[PDB]
């Protein structure tokens, strides 16, 4: 019967809130209490980059740190140059509603993908040197949210239609497919050894993703609202997510439960956006108020303020170095804080 | 315009109490 | 070759510049337009004239539809309890069925859908749909059994609903261009996305309008009121204008004129209501039926009038699905966005 | 019905999430501690760098 | 009209006639006769002994026809010479005859349009650099706004200068007795383009008003024009189009009437090349005022005393950005305009000339709410320093 | 975890009366808008009453006003529903329904067929 598995589930759910208060007897703020504050974080803007006629929806860092890609809904990939602010490919898409990027680690494709329902692979490097569409990875049935790359020939998207799927580049199909999400996913990030990713969706939880088995490891609650964003900490260990409740929230995988909110009163609008610092020291999230704010991962505390965007703060990327943040917004600009 | 109409005013009017400044200086020159 | 490649970069760029600045003049001379409309709404009728003057899904809506019927009376007899017919008299209409059907682009006479509706009112037709399940049927053959009359029309077009139940678009969003008076226009209206919104529609903030379609004479008005409500009230959509064609009035009109008083039992406020006087009615209609789509005007603009706040507008018009009139209501209401746009950084309004 | 499908999909997914180490959370979290000490000195916007190695400069 | 440039040259003239008449007279040679001489205002014969010696009065004089018959006397003594007013040697002389027979009204409007100039000068500056400073405003709209303040600081500064050069002829020097530089310096070009660049700084400002007119025309007829294209057409035409008609201008008055440095209007027909067409650009921008306002009101009317306020405030508010003040006053042509009607005249259009530019840098920068949001969101992010 | 619990409901007579609670835990109750949302047999989901924050504002459907009154416990994070002199029109699984963020006037999608932010409702047999 349906009402006796309905049970079930409610007395399984116990089990795991017992068996995740049996190992919660010290928060991280007991373990973190003697460590001295960060201090107040000043970054400035360093890099305006103007040339987007519409909101900036997202972008990526390349891993060499000094190329980034950023998706606006004017249907325009843009590649700038961080360095001298020199836009190397302006990439027009067939669909103007593009609502992620990803840069490929070898740097030779970027993705992007919206409301179409498709993710577009371009081949940066080609043969006569212009830009061109080599791949498109079709068969979600909602907005393409997020994309990733985990190496030339495979990726990983997050769909409006509450999946994520892997696809294999070459071929155009899906590998696998991952379900077990009830609203829809907004965000994806991949674990530092790509074997691992976790999931930001539209019903207040976050699941975590083994990649080669294609099931869902383990699941977290406790935010309020939607899930925005997701973002790994370096190691791999641990993930912040960031949610319409005006939260940011770290889950640690082997406590499998939440240690830090990161929340203040005055702070009534979503996260639309997280990003770690190089050491994960440092916790980023971007607002929907036009501000980014910096907080102490570790103590929970505002170290600092990024307060020059005139619109929503849509996107938000720390490099692979940790020299410089980038930050998109609705008021199409990128500003590169230091 | 109102300002070449106002400056033809006082260039005239001053231009004139000029002309009348000449004669008083050769009635007085000696 | 650091000021070599220095010089390659940055005139790589000024190409790039010199595209980015024809880019921008057809991006801003552009009107951007977001089609929302009721299941029923009859949205798609409303692009389909903007479009001729993809929603040719009207065949395979009819696939599925025979489909369905021969896969349900050829297992009347294969059922292990063989399934009788409540009537005798539909008898030669499952003959015509079971012959008709399995055969290469079928042309659906109205013949046909004359047994293929008749038939589904019989009991002993419909007995057999309860053990579908011990056989192989399509997962949407109810839903269409009860639209055939919808179906049977010359002018049918699939409504959204109608294409989710089957499979038939592959597209997240559907575009159709179109020019009045040398001004272009881009409207989108999303295909395969699911029924929640609230995430994919803060894409469309920077539109010149919303387009939102009501399915007037239908709950489903209280429900195009809520997503109204929604979509005046939240925050990325309030400085958005929203164009509101109350769609079919028509079908209004003959509703109130019959009697199906649908509208009075889901609204008991309708009874103590009376036409505002400044109306203008079509000359050679009821005075009950300019009632009642002045009725469904004022429940929008009631949500309208409060938080307007001057940032953005509505504009409601009585329209017909069938009217070549609706791209001029849509131009003019842009021009009037356009103007007060530019009126209100001026500070004149 | 359809429902009582993804109810036997939702338990048997509670089973395999149940019966899994978890570690105790101090410990967790002294581990993160410990992290953020290990690689606080190479991390820019932590410590900021002379505007010599600053390539936004 | 009498010019001092030309009392001086008939005075020459009078020196050279009576220069030759001097030395050409035989004497009377009769006992004691009283000499002869030019002293610097009339120059008398030789007259003899008890008789006043009498001398028409002279016609260099600017009053010289008011009083075709008058006299000077002098009186030569019995003694045989020049007859003397006590206490010094000067000729007992009789300037009871020749003596002739405004200003205040004048000194109020230089009272009153100077300190607008000024405080439009200055409000517009600030302006300006509120306008070029927050990057947030750089639009076409405030591309047009910063052109337009320009013309109004150029044609405040111009009027500054002509009122530094006018008040050195004659209010400086003339009052100083310097009939040597003064005539000299209205010789020198230097003059000349100083009231040269007062004609093409006010053209251009009217020519500015007419491009923020033009401009606001175009957007309201729902007409998306090449965003490129338009502004360097708008740059040509506000900055351009008054050297069309100043140059040609200058010119004639160089050939033709280049006399009093250009300051004066001698010849009103050729001051039609200068203000024709801009009362072509007053004309259109006033037509571009009726066709805003109407549209206003049909606005107004759809989101139905109320209505009257807020018309108020957008007609009053609309007046400075496109000058339509004037069109109260400028159909009345200077030729056509005398007495009282030409205070009147040239005190609504002084008085609201000099006002306007500080009425559109508060209307259009301080009270503008993108500015006023902009001011707050920078002080908003200096509460965090 | 967001969870809503129904409680109350069940058969009743026409005419009758029936008093439907929201025991809500998981959120801050008081940030949150409120909807009662029904599924009756064959037909839909659809909105039936909805609550501001504070309690004040308050709507319902044209075919319950009179009849229905929506109220909210803030200290004890209950929505309740009284439902008076039913009609057999009025037998639907009753669904309690949050918006899905807080602070916000506009409330999208809480009819939907799979909105996370909503109860697993209670059966009213009239």
């Amino acid at each position: 019967e349906l009402d006796q598995l309905r049970q079930e589930a409610e007395q399984l759910k116990n089990q795991i809130r017992d068996a995740r208060k049996a190992c919660a007897d010290a928060t991280l703020s007991q373990i973190t209490n003697n460590i001295d504050p960060v201090g107040r974080i000043q970054m400035r803007t360093r890099r305006t980059l103007r040339g987007h006629l519409a909101k900036i929806y997202a972008m990526h860092w390349g891993t060499d740190s000094r190329l980034l890609v950023s998706a606006s809904q004017d249907g325009k990939l843009i590649i700038w140059d961080s360095y001298t602010t020199n836009k190397v490919h302006a990439i027009p898409l067939r669909s103007s509603w593009v609502m992620t990027c990803a840069y490929a680690p070898s740097g030779n494709y970027v993705a992007c993908g919206g409301l179409d329902n498709i993710c577009s692979i371009y081949n940066l490097k080609t043969r006569e040197g212009n830009v061109r569409v080599s791949r498109e990875l079709a068969g979600h049935t909602g907005y393409l949210s997020c994309c990733r790359f985990l190496d030339d020939n495979q990726i990983v998207t997050s769909s409006g239609d509450t999946t994520c799927a892997l696809w294999d580049i070459e071929t155009g199909q899906q590998t696998t497919t991952f379900t077990g999400h009830t609203g829809d996913v907004m965000s994806l990030s991949l674990a530092p050894d790509t074997r691992l990713f976790v999931s930001g969706a539209c019903d207040a939880s976050a699941k975590l993703w083994d990649v080669r088995e294609g099931m869902c490891r383990q699941t977290f609650t406790g935010h309020e609202s939607d899930i925005n964003a997701i973002c790994f900490f370096p190691n791999g260990n641990a993930f912040a997510t960031g949610s319409d409740d005006a939260t940011c929230r770290l889950f640690d995988l082997r406590a499998d439960q939440e240690l830090m909110t990161y929340s203040h009163d005055n702070i009534i609008c979503g996260i639309t956006s997280v990003s770690f610092s190089k050491s994960g020291r440092l916790l980023l999230a971007g607002y929907d108020d036009f501000n980014c704010n910096v907080w102490d991962a570790l103590k929970a505390d505002r170290a600092g303020v990024l307060a020059g965007h005139d619109n929503r703060v849509s996107c938000l990327g720390v490099t692979d170095d940790g020299m410089a943040v980038a930050t998109g917004s609705w008021d199409s600009f990128l500003k590169i804080w230091n | 315009h109102a300002e070449g109409t106002f400056t033809s005013d006082v260039s005239s009017y001053l231009e004139g109490q000029a002309a009348k400044e000449f004669i008083a200086w050769l009635v007085k020159a000696r | 070759d650091q000021r070599n490649e220095e010089k390659a970069q940055r005139e790589a760029n000024k190409k790039i510049e010199k595209q980015l600045q024809k880019d921008k003049q057809v991006y801003r001379a552009t009107h951007r337009l977001l089609l929302l409309g009721a299941g029923e709404s009859g949205k798609n009728t409303i692009v389909k004239q903007m479009r001729i003057l993809k929603a040719t899904k009207v065949q395979d809506i009819k696939n599925n539809l025979k489909e369905a019927i021969e896969t349900i009376v050829a297992a009347m007899s294969n059922l292990v309890p063989p399934v009788e017919l409540a009537n005798p008299e539909n008898q030669f209409r499952v003959d015509y069925i079971l012959s008709v059907m399995n055969v290469p682009d079928f042309d659906f006479p109205p013949e046909f859908y004359e047994h293929a509706k008749a038939l589904w009112e019989d009991e002993g037709v419909r007995a057999c749909y309860e053990r579908s399940n011990e056989y192989q049927l399509i997962d949407c053959a109810q839903y269409f059994l009860d639209k055939i009359d919808v179906i049977k029309q010359a002018d049918y077009v699939p409504s959204d609903q109608d294409l989710l139940r089957c499979r038939v678009l592959t597209s997240g969003i559907f575009e159709t261009k179109f020019q009045v008076d040398k001004v272009n226009f881009h409207m989108f209206d999303v295909g395969a996305q699911r029924d929640e919104r609230r995430k994919w529609i803060q894409c469309f903030n920077d539109v010149t309008a919303i387009i939102f379609v009501v399915a007037s004479s239908s709950n489903r008005l209280q429900a195009a009121l809520k997503l109204f409500d929604s979509i005046w009230n939240n925050k990325w959509l309030r400085d958005t204008s929203v164009i509101l064609f109350l769609n079919k009035q028509d079908l209004l009109a003959e509703k109130v004129l019959a009697g199906k008083s649908k509208i009075e039992d889901y609204f008991p406020e309708f009874a103590r209501y009376t036409t505002p006087e400044d109306a203008t009615p079509e000359p050679g209609e009821d005075p009950r039926v300019t009632r009642a789509k002045y009725f469904i005007r004022d429940e929008f603009l009631r949500i309208s009038t409060a938080s307007g706040d001057g940032r953005h507008y509505c504009y409601p018009h009585f329209t017909c699905s069938v009217d070549t009139e609706n791209i001029r209501r849509v131009f003019n209401d842009c021009r009037d966005i356009i103007q007060r746009m530019h009126l209100r950084q001026y500070e004149l309004l | 019905t359809a429902s009582i499908a993804q109810a036997r999909k939702l338990v048997e997914q509670l089973k395999m999430e149940a019966n899994i180490d978890r570690i105790k959370v101090s410990k967790a979290a002294a581990d993160l501690m410990a992290y953020c000490e290990a690689h606080a000195k190479e991390d820019p916007l932590l410590t900021p760098v002379p505007a010599s190695e600053n390539p936004f400069r | 009209t009498v010019s001092l440039w030309e009392t001086v040259q008939k005075w020459r003239e009078y020196r050279r006639q009576c220069q030759r008449s001097l030395t050409e007279d035989p004497p009377p040679a009769t006992d004691l006769f009283c000499n002869r001489t030019f002293d610097e205002y009339a120059c008398w014969p030789d007259g003899e002994p008890g008789s006043f010696v009498n001398v028409s009065c002279p016609w260099y004089l600017p009053w010289a026809s008011s009083v075709p018959q008058g006299h000077v006397y002098r009186f030569c003594t019995a003694e045989g010479l020049w007859l003397q007013k006590d206490n010094s040697s000067l000729p007992w002389r009789d300037l009871s005859e020749c003596e002739e027979s405004p200003e205040e009204q004048l000194l109020f409007l230089y009272i009153i349009y100077t300190v607008g100039y000024a405080l439009s000068f200055s409000a517009l500056v600030i302006a300006s650099a509120i306008l070029l400073g927050f990057r947030h405003l750089h639009c076409t709209r405030n591309y047009i706004h910063l052109n337009l303040f320009a013309s109004f600081i150029l044609r405040a500064l111009s009027v500054f200068i002509k009122d530094a050069a006018l008040k050195w002829m004659y209010s400086t020097a003339a009052q100083q007795h310097q009939w040597d530089g003064l005539l000299s310096y209205q010789d020198s070009l230097s003059c000349r383009l100083v009231f040269l660049l007062m004609q093409y700084c006010v053209a251009a400002n009217y020519y500015w008003l007419l491009v923020e007119g033009v401009y606001l025309y175009t957007l309201l007829a729902f007409s998306v024009f090449s965003e490129q294209w338009i502004f360097r057409l708008y740059v040509s035409i506000g900055w351009g189009v008054p050297l069309l008609f100043v140059v040609p201008w200058g010119i004639v008055k160089y050939l033709y009437e280049d006399e009093g440095c250009w300051t004066r209007n001698s010849n009103m027909n050729y001051w039609l090349i200068i203000r024709l067409p801009i009362l072509f650009a007053i004309g259109v921008n006033f037509l571009i005022f009726v066709r805003v306002i109407c549209i206003v009101v049909s606005k107004l009317k759809a989101n139905l005393t109320d209505i009257k306020c807020r018309l108020a405030k957008s007609t009053l508010t609309l007046i400075p950005l496109l000058g339509t003040h004037e069109v109260i006053f400028a159909f009345v042509m200077d030729e056509h305009a005398r007495g009282t009607l030409r205070f009147i005249k040239l005190f609504t259009e002084l008085s609201f000339t000099s006002f306007q530019g500080l009425m559109v840098a508060i209307l259009y920068c301080f009270v503008n709410n993108e500015v006023q949001l902009e001011f707050r969101k920078s002080w908003e992010r200096w509460r965090l320093e | 975890q967001v969870q809503l619990q129904e409680s109350g409901g069940g058969l009743v007579q026409p005419g009758g009366s029936l008093r439907l609670s929201c025991a809500a835990s998981g959120f801050t109750f008081s940030n949150y808008k409120m909807n009662w949302v029904r599924q009756a047999p064959g037909k839909g989901l659809e909105w039936v009453s909805d609550i501001s924050q504070s309690g004040a504002s308050i709507s319902y459907t044209g075919s319950v006003k009179g009849r229905f009154t929506i109220s909210r416990d803030n200290a004890k994070n209950t929505l309740y529903l009284q439902m008076n002199s039913l009609k057999p029109e009025d037998t639907a699984v009753y669904y309690c329904a949050r918006c899905p963020a807080p602070f916000t006037r506009d409330c999208f999608d809480v009819t939907s067929t799979t909105y996370a932010y909503r109860g697993q409702g209670t059966q009213v047999t009239v």
